[PDB]
């Protein structure tokens, strides 16, 4: 199985930057050949895919609401997926989750880590 | 220097051990051939093993034929190889892509009666 652990979140002011890390262990094989994404769930809202990246690391998809502010990247050798979050807005306030993103679209899964809380104050 | 043509040809022929040896010696998985076609585009779509080896070594699944705008998933779907199609989708192959004549992968599959593929693609949407 793939074990994913999420970090990098917490409290910032609007306009600030964060960098989230998803680290894979276990079937790092499965992780390396798999499209990965960063998901977020805001309070009162449905979980949404915001950024996805191919196995190769060179091809990406973003939600229009984060496009150009957030960059997804991966380190294929270190089994890591990153989200660089620039120009944070109060509406980016959410729990952020990394998971598979087949076809650079949303997975259907009951297997989620704990996520990383991102709080942006005005 | 012709390791770009050697990798594409070996992929096209479904020669797993030859692809493996070329990648291990540093043949670049995203280098195009004379028609501007990458190994992942010209590969024997019957060989899910070639596809996974290309992707393990950093091949990009979404590269389009510079004329037809056919992607690897269009050809995998048109030739009815669900195994290769799954490997490509898992790696980030977009299923919502249209070729030069506005066809989706699911269109090519349905038109030829490749029902295992068409069902996979309808469910993934």
């Amino acid at each position: 199985q793939v074990q994913l652990v999420e970090s990098g979140g917490g409290l910032v002011q609007a306009g600030a930057s964060l960098r989230l890390s998803c680290a894979a262990s276990g079937s790092t094989y499965m992780f390396s050949i798999s499209a990965m994404g960063w998901y977020r769930q805001a309070p009162g809202k449905q979980r949404e895919l915001v950024a996805a990246i191919t196995s190769g690391g060179g091809d990406t998809n973003y939600a229009d609401s984060v496009k150009g502010r957030f960059t997804i990247s991966r380190d294929r050798a270190k089994n890591m997926v990153y989200l660089q979050m620039n120009s944070l807005k109060p509406e980016d306030t959410a729990v952020y989750y990394c998971n598979f993103a087949p076809g650079l679209q949303s997975v259907r899964s009951g297997s989620w880590g704990q996520g990383t809380q991102v709080t942006v104050s005005s | 220097e012709p390791s770009a043509d050697w990798l594409a040809t070996a992929a096209a022929r479904g020669r797993v051990e030859e692809v493996r040896a070329l990648l291990e010696a540093g043949a670049l998985p995203n280098a195009p051939n004379s028609y501007g076609r990458r190994p992942i585009q010209v590969m024997m779509m019957g060989s899910a093993r070639v596809a996974e080896l290309l992707l393990l070594h950093g091949a990009e699944p979404n590269c389009a034929d510079p004329a037809t705008l056919t992607r690897p998933v269009h050809d995998a779907a048109r030739e009815g190889f669900l195994d290769t199609l799954v490997v490509l989708h898992r790696a980030g192959a977009r299923l919502d892509v249209r070729d030069a004549w506005g066809r989706l992968p699911v269109d090519l599959a349905e038109e030829l009666g490749h029902r295992d593929v068409a069902r996979y693609l309808r469910a993934a949407a």
